């Protein structure tokens, strides 16, 4: 039964840095015949399907950039990527394909980068969504840097904390930036009994929180 | 592929014979059972596996684990 | 390496066990000199080995040889005049008899 | 040229079995071998089993007990089926060309969400999301679907790069998500910005044009 | 696609031409190939003889004293490797005393993986200064091509 071991568990490193992860198997790899390692190293970005990037421990897929560099062999290997680039977020996982196919863990790589002030949106519920009875009010807060925030919902002037849904996108491949929806449901009843709908957000850019909002009437 | 560089094996021209196949000739793939086979219509050469290859006989030093 | 070599020769050593063309029956020589042969000619000279003629002969495997004649020295003059022509419009239209035996042909 | 897809039921009734259909496309079975590899949500991948082009196959020791895998050389497919799911078999299924002797797993599949679950097959409610009264951040709400997953586009595909669509979020056996798409000003609303939402497990495709408020 | 047709084993073929259909259905012989000593063939023999199917021979070829044999072209027109795994003194392919014959004309030949070549005595033999056989192989230092027309 061959085992992968893969360390860390994830990293973080701005652009341009120099990054290297270790995949450690309970069995060598090393095929007598030819002297190679049956290893391999994909990388999943989020959403995608996994790409191969290495195999043999050392050989380069086609199309694969030069930054990566597989290294190592019987037992212990190495991912490097010299310099790592926006768009190299993923996870990477290595695979042992010498009898049978056994996945790593994977090493989660994310990127370090200059703080970001989020840019908020508060929409209304749609008129479609209050025909059909409900009434769901939505904030987005996007491309904003690190990923903790905090949004606080007001009704006329109160905080609501009941009925909130909040939820967090990947690190984005390009700006290295997070996004966040927080959703308010209540009944078109509950909705209609309101009229100052407020979204404030606080992040570490600012003391003061950006605030969205609107007026039901209006 | 009219010809391989390294060895056939299933329609197709591979870098090594991956397990559970042996090198065979210098230039296929075989199962296990092939090359049981070819030992067994022995039973001239009957043939054993050695360093990931069906060969002929065993190396000097070797003998011929029976069964497997 | 040249002991690789001899083995091989001796390898098919020991792997070695109707119409009419110009003959000779070489008795009691390891030569013959043929005669009458066309100037820079090839010949295709077949010779074999033979223990018995008498009660029908008894002969070797062919050992077969092929060789080209020397040339003649004038074989490939031209002789007989250079005879010319001159239309109305002024072309020359020479005229030559072609060497009737030459060494080969000519090109 | 090189392609793989899974055909699967989207989702399976917990004790069930689970049938896939791995069709493919510019190469030979008969010389390449197809492997199947699971990604629980927010996990890792787990290797099944693989089928050489021999047609004899491998199986993961854990799975093996209930799992085959068998082909169709002739009709280019691979055939996947698990017996008895639970909770824990929820996951994305690939299938993936195994240049085996030479590369290992190459092509992959775009995968094939399953969910385990005695919940109803619900397709979702999209509701256009324009501003109230540089540039323009618009959305659509996808509210009241299951299972996962939706896939939601911006005029077809046309608009990609301002895009955010938010990981859903699962209450009362029914998820929800939003997504967001940022444009310039001079494009909306002088030209339609539509929000296209497909819920495969429903088989309901629907368009949403974001229309401006009064 | 790569091999369709049978592997067969290797062969010695000598006096008639009789064995020599043995071959019909190989894609590979998997050892060598010698033809030997027919002494009473005629170009007429060989007319009508073809081994089209014949890719590969993973040791060597040998031709020696074969009577009426003037090409090798419609014998063995698709022949493209010769791998030389075993060999004949060092050599994969050996043209030998070959009586009659004009050329090679293996025209599908691209390598010789192992192994040189020996073309000797073959007094009607031309189309080999033609042949470039650096082409073919890695090392031609090796190669004895000599006594041929
Ligand atoms: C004919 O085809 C082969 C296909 O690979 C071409 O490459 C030669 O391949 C052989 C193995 O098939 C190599 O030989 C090996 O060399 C190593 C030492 O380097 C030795 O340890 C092994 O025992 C074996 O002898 C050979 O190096 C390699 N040569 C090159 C230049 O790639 C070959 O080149 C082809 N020739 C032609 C003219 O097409
Ligand atoms: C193990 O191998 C045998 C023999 O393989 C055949 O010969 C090889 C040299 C190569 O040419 C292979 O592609 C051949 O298949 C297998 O037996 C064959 O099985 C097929 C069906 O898969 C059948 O049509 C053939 O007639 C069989 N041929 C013989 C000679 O038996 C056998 O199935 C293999 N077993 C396993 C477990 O892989
Ligand atoms: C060359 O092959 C032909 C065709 O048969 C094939 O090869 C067999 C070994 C087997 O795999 C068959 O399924 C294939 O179709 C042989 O010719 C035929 O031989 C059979 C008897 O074996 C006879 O019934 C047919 O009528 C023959 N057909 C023809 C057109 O001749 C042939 O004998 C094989 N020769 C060699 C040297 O292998
Ligand atoms: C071919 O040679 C064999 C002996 O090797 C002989 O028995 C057979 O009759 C010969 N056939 C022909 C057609 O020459």
């Amino acid at each position: 039964d061959i085992v992968m071991s893969q360390s860390p568990s994830s990293l973080v490193v701005s652009v341009g840095e120099k990054v290297t992860m270790s995949c450690k198997s309970s069995q060598s790899l090393l095929y007598s015949s030819n002297q190679k390692n049956f290893l391999a190293w994909y990388q999943q970005k989020p959403g995608q399907s996994p790409k191969l990037l290495i195999y043999w421990a050392s050989t380069r897929e086609s199309g694969v950039p030069d930054r990566f560099t597989g290294s190592g062999s019987g037992t212990d290997f190495t991912l490097t990527i010299s310099s790592v680039k926006a768009e190299d977020l993923a996870v990477y996982y290595c695979q042992q394909y010498f009898r049978y196919r056994t996945f790593g863990g994977g090493t989660k790589l994310e990127i370090k980068r200059a703080d970001a002030a989020p840019t908020v949106s508060i929409f209304p519920p749609s008129s479609e969504q209050l025909t059909s009875g409900g009434a769901s009010v939505v904030c987005f807060l996007n491309n904003f840097y690190p990923k903790d925030i905090n949004v606080k919902w007001k009704i006329d002037g109160s905080e609501r904390q009941n009925g909130v849904l909040n939820s967090w996108t990947d690190q984005d491949s390009k700006d290295s930036t997070y996004s966040m929806s927080s959703t308010l449901t209540l009944t078109k009843d509950e909705y209609e009994r309101h009229n100052s709908y407020t979204c404030e957000a606080t992040h570490k850019t600012s003391t003061s929180p950006i605030v969205k909002s609107f007026n039901r009437n209006e | 592929c009219v010809a391989c560089r390294n060895f056939y094996l299933d329609g197709r021209c591979v870098e090594t014979c991956p397990p559970p196949y042996y090198h065979f000739q210098d230039w296929r793939c075989v199962n296990f059972s092939f090359c049981q086979d070819l030992h067994h219509k022995c039973k001239c050469h009957q043939y054993v596996i050695h360093n990931n290859k069906c060969i002929p006989e065993c190396p000097s030093g070797y003998t011929m684990n029976s069964s497997n | 390496k040249e002991l690789e070599e001899s083995s091989f020769r001796k390898t098919f050593e020991d792997y070695l066990h109707e119409e009419h063309r110009p003959f000779e029956k070489v008795v009691n020589k390891e030569s013959l000199v043929i005669s009458g042969l066309r100037h820079f000619t090839g010949y295709r000279i077949e010779l074999q080995a033979c223990n018995q003629d008498t009660p029908e002969e008894r002969c070797s495997v062919a050992a077969y040889v092929s060789a080209r004649t020397m040339p003649e020295a004038k074989a490939d003059d031209i002789v007989g005049p250079v005879t010319h022509e001159i239309f109305e419009n002024n072309v020359v239209h020479l005229m030559w008899q072609e060497p009737k035996e030459p060494n080969g042909l000519i090109v | 040229q090189v392609q793989l897809k899974e055909s699967g039921p989207g989702l399976v009734a917990p004790s069930q079995s689970l049938s896939i259909t791995c069709t493919v496309s510019g190469f030979p079975l008969t010389a390449y071998g197809v492997n199947w590899v699971r990604q629980p949500p927010g996990k890792g991948l787990e290797w099944l089993g693989m089928i050489w082009g021999d047609g004899n196959t491998d199986y993961n020791s854990a799975l093996k007990s209930r799992l085959s895998i068998s082909k169709d050389n002739s009709k280019s497919q691979v055939f996947l089926k698990m017996n008895s799911l639970q909770t824990d078999d929820t996951a994305r299924y690939y299938c993936a060309r195994d240049p085996y002797g030479s590369k290992p797993m190459d092509y992959w599949g775009q995968g094939t969400s399953v969910t385990v679950s005695s919940a109803k097959t619900t397709p979702p409610s999209v509701y256009p999301l324009a501003p109230g009264s540089s540039m323009v951040t618009l959305g659509c709400l996808v509210k009241g679907y299951f299972p996962e997953p939706v896939t939601v586009t911006w005029n077809s595909g046309s608009l990609s790069s301002g895009v955010h669509t938010f990981p859903a979020v699962l209450q009362s056996d029914l998820y929800t998500l939003s997504s967001s798409v940022t444009v310039p000003s001079s494009t909306w609303p002088s030209e339609t910005v539509t929000c296209n939402v497909a819920h495969p497990a429903s088989s309901t495709k629907v368009d949403k044009k974001i229309v401006p408020r009064d | 696609h790569l091999y369709p047709g049978e592997v067969c084993p290797g062969m010695d073929i000598r006096n008639n031409l009789t064995r020599l259909h043995e071959l019909e259905n190989c894609s590979v012989i998997e050892g060598h190939l010698q033809i030997l000593l027919m002494f009473k063939t005629r170009p007429e023999d060989f007319r009508d003889l073809s081994f089209p199917k014949l890719i590969m021979i993973t040791d060597y070829l040998l031709l020696f004293r074969v009577y009426g044999l003037e090409s090798l072209k419609d014998l063995f027109p698709n022949l493209t490797v010769i791998r030389g795994s075993r060999l004949f003194f060092n050599y994969a392919l050996v043209i030998f005393e070959m009586v009659h014959l004009k050329e090679l004309g293996l025209y599908n030949l691209m390598n010789i993986t192992r192994g040189s070549v020996r073309i000797e005595k073959n007094n009607e033999l031309c189309y080999l200064a033609t042949i470039d056989w650096s082409r073919i192989l890695d090392s031609v230092e090796d190669n004895h091509i000599v006594l041929n027309k």
